[PDB]
């Protein structure tokens, strides 16, 4: 088959199978190269054949990336070639719009690739009220409130005094009204907090409000997470699915996505209905609904109801930035043959599991003979 | 072919920069009020792609004056499609990302 489906079926089914050895980095030097990143975990003193044997047994160097970024990278590489690739990452992206449809305009029925940055709202969590002759914005933490006698004022990631835009009666009027000792410097977002309390309470509260309202007009913008989303254009009767691939940074690889099969189970969200998803997670203003559908689009396969809760509640703005570009299957196909023949030919074997043991067992004497000469 | 050897010397280079990464950014940690270990870092992310003296007797660590010397020699392993020049430019560009990071600039 050489549509654009067979595209997706073949890459889901080969990183499946082979996991790192997709990237067609042979095993000698992967090898070569994790000696050379272990070669001080390895004990110095008793016989040095059995404590490289030991730090060579539990490397990790055949496991799969769990970079985002990386994972993205492979999945463009592949699918629109190398010089493709790096010209899709160096254009420009568009922030999805609140009913998302600027990127469903973006899906005409051709094969296309969408590529996906998310943004976390990196606004300040604290403030201190000061004396001014006591500010010096080169030496205070930075991402941070400042109270001072008439002026409220932000110190920005990049160390800029950013003025609030408040009056001097305001400023003054909240300067005075904080005078608990343990208040002079503390969280801005008090979950627990009232100021029918006290005229320090309100004025804790009203400060709160004040620095939400005007950070909204701020770029406190940091990215967080990236993805793709695979699109094949309808070749048949049924409805046209799109495939989002992924790893999660320090939690799940790209094999453990499809072995999970999260990407289909969320194709069948439908277009529309996973591109709404998609669009509420940058218009809701309610944290559980935020980490639920945060959970459900991104979580390793499994986790879906535990990864964003507790510690990891998504408090903070979401929104989502996003590239398409047309995807052409003879080239696709072309690159994905091209591994598979490497690894048919550097690795061969009956199926896919005595495949990846082959590798596995040339990487590790390569990395043992590279420790025992660096020893 | 084509897309295969670019492809899997770009991820070959891609492993050899987490390395690099991980290696340099364990040194910085214990630079000296001279900041000694930075301006080594510095002076090679614009080094002349020619020079060798430099690593004689270098504060950078041991590893990347090894990759940068020969790296055919520190993974003999490596393919020969990938050049000692292509190497030295891979440490310039990772000394300069780093450096950047590191310094706060970026």
């Amino acid at each position: 088959e050489k549509t654009g489906l067979h595209v997706h079926e073949k890459i889901k089914h080969m990183v499946k199978n082979y996991g790192t050895m997709i990237t067609g980095i042979p095993a000698e030097i992967l090898g070569q190269n994790e000696a050379e990143i272990s070669v001080g975990y390895v004990k110095k003193m008793g016989n040095m054949k059995e404590n490289i044997a030991e730090v060579v047994r539990k490397s990790e160097m055949t496991q799969p990336t769990n970079s985002a970024g990386k994972a993205s990278n492979e999945v463009c590489d592949l699918l629109l070639g190398t010089e493709g690739a790096s010209e899709f990452e160096k254009s420009s992206y568009q922030v999805l719009s609140g009913d998302g449809s600027n990127l469903k305009g973006s899906l005409p029925n051709k094969n296309l690739l969408v590529r996906v940055e998310m943004d976390r709202f990196n606004a300040p969590q604290k403030y201190q009220k000061i004396k001014r002759e006591e500010f010096n914005p080169e030496t205070a933490e930075k991402n941070k409130i400042y109270l001072l006698e008439d002026q409220l004022v932000y110190l920005d990631i990049f160390g800029k005094v950013i003025d609030l835009g408040q009056t001097s009666d305001t400023c003054h009027r909240l300067f005075n009204a904080i005078t608990t000792p343990f208040y002079q410097n503390y969280i801005l977002y008090d979950e627990y907090i009232d100021p029918e309390e006290s005229a320090e309470e309100a004025a804790m509260f009203e400060m709160g409000e004040i620095v939400k309202a005007k950070m909204k007009n701020i770029d406190c913008w940091t990215a967080t997470h990236s993805f793709t989303i695979f699109v094949p254009e309808s070749d048949s009767e049924d409805t046209r699915t799109l495939y989002p691939y992924q790893a999660y940074w320090t939690s799940h690889t790209l094999q453990q996505w499809f072995s999970g099969d999260k990407d289909e189970k969320l194709s069948r969200l439908g277009i529309d209905g996973y591109i709404e998803k998609l669009a509420l997670l940058g218009t809701t203003t309610d944290s559980k609904i935020r980490s639920s559908i945060y959970g459900e689009l991104f979580s390793p396969p499994g986790k879906e109801h535990v990864f964003c809760t507790g510690m990891n509640e998504k408090f903070s703005p979401l929104r989502v930035k996003f590239k398409v570009t047309e995807v052409n299957p003879e080239i696709a196909l072309q690159n994905l043959e091209e591994v598979q023949e490497f690894i048919d030919t550097n690795y061969p074997g009956e199926n896919a599991k005595d495949q990846c043991e082959l590798y596995k067992i040339k990487a590790q004497e390569a990395m043992t003979k590279q420790l025992e000469m660096r020893l | 072919h084509m897309f295969f050897k670019d492809y899997q010397k770009k991820n070959v280079m891609r492993l050899l920069q987490d390395s690099l990464e991980k290696i340099i950014n364990e040194w910085l940690k214990t630079d000296d009020e001279s900041h000694t270990k930075l301006k080594s870092l510095q002076e090679l992310s614009e080094m002349d792609i020619n020079a060798t003296s430099f690593a004689e007797h270098s504060p950078l660590p041991d590893f990347v004056t090894r990759l940068w010397l020969d790296p055919h020699k520190a993974l003999d392993a490596m393919d020969k499609n990938i050049s000692k020049n292509e190497i030295r430019k891979l440490i310039k560009e990772t000394a300069r990302e780093i450096e950047l990071v590191f310094t706060h600039q970026k």
